[PDB]
């Protein structure tokens, strides 16, 4: 026989992840952010001044050279602040924030949409839909209503 | 011999119809290839951090069979043909790496028949995604809910990597088991941080930050990043299907 | 709560995404991203010669695998 | 019983030539591309060098006996030799000469692998 | 009649040397009257004239499987039926190489006896569906319909070299049209018949409940030919002979047949099936 | 109108064997599959047994009136009979005989089903 | 003329019964002259000759959409264009069943009026893209 | 050598024209879109007006010699005239004369620029 004609490359090698070092110098002046929904990024290694996440334990904020950490993202909004004083908000659907001591952010999410493409009016009907689902006694619809309200209530308070 | 000319005319008109048919397949293929090339410009960023957790040194295949008990393979095949040697090279790879303790839950319709006819009992079933909508994270989650049924020890995802229009090669993701990945993480978090393979990134600060992370969140970290790995496999094999089909169409023409 | 009900974290994320795609305004963004939430796939396992659906895991997110 | 089969297999291969030249080998069931890989072997095995055409083919002429022809085709027909490549059946007589041609081909392939190895190391 | 094309070639060789005018394909033109003068003499006389007859089985050579030439068309125009022998089927392994879709007979049931009518009336309906489905590569290896089973076993039963007695054919086709021979595989269909005709298993193994119906006497033709199988006094005996032949085969012989792995015995069994394909 | 509509259907039906023979039924819209089903049903419906061909077919012929030959085709034209299977149209007369045949095919379908159950329980 | 192919058949019957020398498809030689004696009498005369005009619409029957036949191959070489009908379209409710690709009118615009030129200039630049789109797109 | 280089250029541009429809013009390398621009200049340069239709269309006809045409095509191939736009080569003759059209186009463009600037500054 032929001695293993094929040799498929390990696909992980195609990506170029960081080498998170313990740090033998100073800290950078601005985080290098990289936001990714399902497969495609909306932001790739952009310099940014600050970022504010919403997590299950609570609401967090980050700057350059924040302590190394990794954690969930509550289904809600995400605030970002560039060095130019402006801001950028993104509605998200869960995810995992990956902050580094070098100063780097890799927020892998499922969905990421700007606020501009959302209307409070369409959210309004979905509120009472979620409330009716929660009040409808059924394990198949109750938790679906609790989750729908879990995602509308942050938007409900972010819009107002 | 008035019949021979009608036979040859009829073969000519048949091929003339077949030409515009294959031309229609060609244009329909380019309609979705132009749609899907946009991923190429926005490629190779969503697992810049996932690899640092699950990547490993080039493990041998003869050793893991002895360490493991029930392997697993996710070969992503296609639903409709005129592609190329994709499903064929993916079948020659599995029979090339075939071994007693394995099981296959594939994707695509051609692995339905080809695997069952070349792999009698190891192959079990497959998943089929009608390509009316682009793939979703939920589809990869449905694939993980299929994989979790088997008590698998290592899951080798296989797919087609689109390096360019003239380059649709193979590629793989080696997924350890969740319990075994956590044991590797605990064994690694103690000792000094040293890379055991060229091009492998250090991950000790991550493995300790995760060591602080609670059980439910680490289990979501694992099912999440394995879902992204599966999803990248689907998007890359989809691009390879729409990329090699045009060559296996213009050669038919 | 939803955790102990039997649904996974992945079904949770997909449900949230399916809900978010509803509320956002109509445009090319929604026109594309609804593809990322529509459920159209299926599962099949081959019999001796016939095709059959391995329905042990539903594609709809409200249900619970068993 | 051997020749009746041999005719039958080539009869199927002719039907598949109309498709393989359209689509290709990869667009066929595993039964069909097997039968093709076996019929290409048979049709190539049907050739042989004659002592008269030494000027043309530059190969010594063989005299295939009847009994060894039937034992070879029967073995090739029952899949007794399927791992053997296609070109080993080309312009030869007797299965022993086939397996010596396959040995030469494998030896030359390995030799080119060592040669590309050393050419890469020196390069 | 052997090759009638040669009977026209001689007519051409004569007329053209006689300075007659040629026509289409160099023939004189009136060759249709030649073959009509010959073949319309074939007939079944009225009882006034003794009720005699004479059948004609003229043979016509063909080149590259065409029916477009002049002579072939003038002859098919006259003859009732035609038995198309396709080289693509001859070379396909099966012999006699008839292509049933191309070959017909313009008499039908009125020729054959009372027994063959009820069988052929089912066989035509069988092949009408098998011809439509047999183009499909068998993927329902266990969900293959009864039609894809029976049609292929019937084609295997058609394989012959020499002729077969009437009795020795109706039972062989009754076994298929009712599905008795659906459990065994395709290759062993003729060896199943070889025993069904020459090696009566129930007579050997003692499964003798049938009073008379046995395939050794060979004169039961003259009753099948008169009464027919679908009758009060032959249907159940037929069923209680074929179900036993099937059981004894599937239990004693098929169980041995699938258990062979040696090449020396495999070849011996294959040649045995080929011999049964020839002698029957 | 009914005759020109049917002929236009069959005119497209040929262009669909141009495609179905290569790709398959799966590569066509449900509105294309519908006209395929209708056309194939028309192609088999328009067949008929004759009493003179009893020698050939062994089946009784039907004398179909012109007026009855219009409300049945138009019925098939507007989906009045789409749930009705395919082979109910082959070699039958009016639509009454069609439904009479569909009841028979369904009867022998339940026959093979209950016989399969009894064979599974028995063996 | 309904139609010329039977006119040629008659000329064939006469020449062959008169022992004249036949040629392709048993027609004599001068059949192309037989038609050119006729069709070229069709013309638009000059104001010096009354400005009269004789328009000819010769019909010819093809067989299985063949055009390489001797008569059709000759009449096409004579006429100032043609109209090609297709039975594949006459059955598909496209009545008249023209075939715009093979149909030709060497007099493209100069015959038409002032109102038609601007319209036909659009229709040519519409059907030219319709055929490419209907040919490349699927059926469904 | 000039003619056969133009042939190889136009053949290559035809192949790249059969590839642009698949990938996109930006997919090509820096050298490929260079020769594509040169072919787009060449094919337009082949267009020549006529003294025949000068009364009909108004444009003049240029009787280009042989030697002058060779030096023009050799320049157009050597890359020493690439900055000139594509449309300048349309329906003209002789490289000494196309630049009159190029300068006329640049001057007319600067005129429209100055006209839009003063039209905006006035308001």
């Amino acid at each position: 026989q032929d001695p293993r004609k094929f040799f498929p490359d390990n696909g992980f090698r195609f990506f170029d992840g960081p080498e998170d070092s313990f740090g033998d110098g100073n800290i950078p002046a601005q985080i290098i952010l990289t936001l990714t929904r399902q497969d495609e990024f909306i932001l790739k290694q952009e310099p940014v001044a600050a970022i504010t996440i919403r997590t299950n334990e609570g609401e967090m904020g980050v700057l350059a050279g924040h302590e190394y950490t990794v954690q969930q993202l509550a289904p809600g909004i995400l605030e970002v602040e560039y060095e130019g004083g402006k801001k950028d908000q993104y509605v998200i659907s869960g995810g995992f924030a990956h902050v580094n001591d070098t100063g780097v952010v890799d927020i892998n999410t499922v969905e990421a949409v700007p606020l501009e493409e959302i209307d409070h009016e369409k959210l309004a009907k979905a509120l009472e839909e979620a409330r009716a689902k929660s009040q409808s006694p059924d394990e198949a619809v109750r938790i679906q209503g609790e989750i729908a309200l879990e995602i509308f209530e942050p938007l409900e308070a972010a819009l107002h | 011999g008035g019949g021979t000319i009608r036979f040859w005319r009829e073969k000519l008109e048949g091929y003339k119809k077949y030409h515009q048919i294959v031309k229609t397949i060609k244009m329909v293929t380019l309609a979705k290839y132009r749609q899907t090339v946009v991923r190429t410009r926005v490629r190779d960023q969503t697992l810049r951090y996932t690899r640092k957790a699950l990547d490993a040194k080039t493990q041998d295949d003869q050793e893991v069979i002895e360490k493991s008990e029930c392997l697993l393979y996710v070969p992503i095949t296609t639903n409709r043909g005129s592609c190329g040697a994709l499903n064929t090279n993916m079948v020659r790879y599995l029979q090339e790496v075939e071994n007693p303790k394995m099981t296959i839950i594939s994707v695509g319709k051609k692995a339905l028949d080809a695997m069952t006819k070349v792999f009698q009992d190891t192959y079990r079933r497959t998943i089929l995604n009608d390509m009316k909508q682009a793939m979703s994270f939920q589809f990869a989650a449905y694939v993980l809910e299929h994989m979790n049924t088997v008590p698998w020890d290592r899951a080798q995802i296989v797919y087609n990597r689109y390096h360019g229009a003239a380059s649709q090669k193979l590629a793989i993701f080696n997924l350890p088991k969740f319990e075994d990945w956590k044991q590797k993480l605990e064994e690694d978090s103690a000792g000094d941080g040293k890379i055991e393979e060229d091009g492998l990134l250090q991950s000790l600060p991550m493995k300790t930050a995760l060591g602080e992370l609670e059980e439910t969140a680490v289990e979501d970290f694992y099912n999440f990043h394995s879902c992204l790995a599966v999803l990248n496999a689907v998007s890359e094999n989809e691009l390879s299907e729409y990329a090699a089909r045009i060559v296996a169409v213009e050669n038919q023409l | 709560s939803w955790r102990d009900a039997g649904i996974s974290y992945l079904r949770y994320l997909s449900i949230v995404t399916r809900c978010i795609h509803e509320v956002q305004k109509e445009g090319p963004l929604l026109t594309k991203n609804v593809r990322f939430s529509t459920i159209g796939w299926k599962s099949l396992y081959l019999d001796h010669g016939a095709t059959k659906e391995y329905t042990a895991i539903p594609a709809e997110l409200e249900k619970i695998p068993e | 019983n051997v020749a009746m089969d041999i005719v039958e297999m080539l009869t199927k291969y002719k039907e598949l030539q109309d498709i393989i030249a359209v689509l290709g080998i990869d667009e066929l069931s595993e039964e069909d591309k097997l039968i093709v890989d076996r019929a290409r072997k048979v049709a190539k095995f049907m050739s042989q060098p004659f002592a008269v055409a030494e000027v043309f083919t530059g190969m010594k002429g063989y005299y295939v006996q009847l009994e060894d022809c039937v034992s070879d085709f029967g073995s090739l027909l029952m899949g007794q030799c399927d791992n053997i490549p296609e070109m080993a059946f080309y312009m030869v007589g007797g299965l022993d000469s086939v397996k010596e041609k396959a040995a030469k081909m494998a030896a030359e392939a390995a030799a080119m692998r060592e040669r590309a190895r050393k050419a890469a190391e020196a390069k | 009649y052997d090759d009638l094309s040669k009977q026209a070639v001689s007519y051409r060789q004569i007329s053209l040397l006689l300075r007659r005018p040629p026509g289409r394909e160099a023939y004189p033109g009136d060759v249709f009257y030649l073959h009509s003068r010959l073949l319309e003499r074939s007939a079944m006389m009225s009882p006034q004239k003794g009720s005699g007859s004479l059948t004609s089985l003229p043979i016509v050579e063909t080149l590259s499987n065409d029916v477009t030439a002049y002579i072939v068309t003038n002859v098919i125009s006259i003859t009732d039926g035609q038995i198309y022998l396709d080289a693509k089927l001859f070379t396909g392994g099966q012999r006699p190489a008839v292509n049933i879709g191309l070959s017909v007979s313009r008499v039908g049931s009125s020729a054959q006896n009372k027994a063959m009518k009820k069988v052929g009336g089912a066989l035509k309906m069988l092949m009408g569906e098998y011809r439509k489905m047999a183009g499909e590569q068998t993927s329902g290896s266990q969900n293959v319909s009864p039609v894809m089973i029976r049609g292929a076993r019937c084609l295997q039963l058609f394989n012959q070299k020499g002729p077969s007695y009437f009795m020795d054919a109706i039972v062989a086709l009754y076994a298929v049209t009712n599905g008795y021979m659906d459990d065994v595989k395709l290759q062993y269909s003729k060896f199943y018949e070889f025993l069904l005709l020459n090696k009566d298993l129930p007579v050997l193994y003692g499964q003798v409940n049938n009073k008379y119906f046995y395939m050794y006497n060979k004169n039961l033709n003259y009753f099948i030919r008169y009464f027919g199988l679908n009758h009060e006094i032959l249907e159940p005996e037929l069923k209680k002979y074929i179900e036993i032949h099937t059981n004894l085969f599937l239990d004693n012989y098929q169980s041995r047949m699938n258990e062979l792995k040696s090449d020396e015995d495999l070849v011996q069994l294959k040649n045995l099936l080929y011999a049964c394909k020839r002698t029957v």
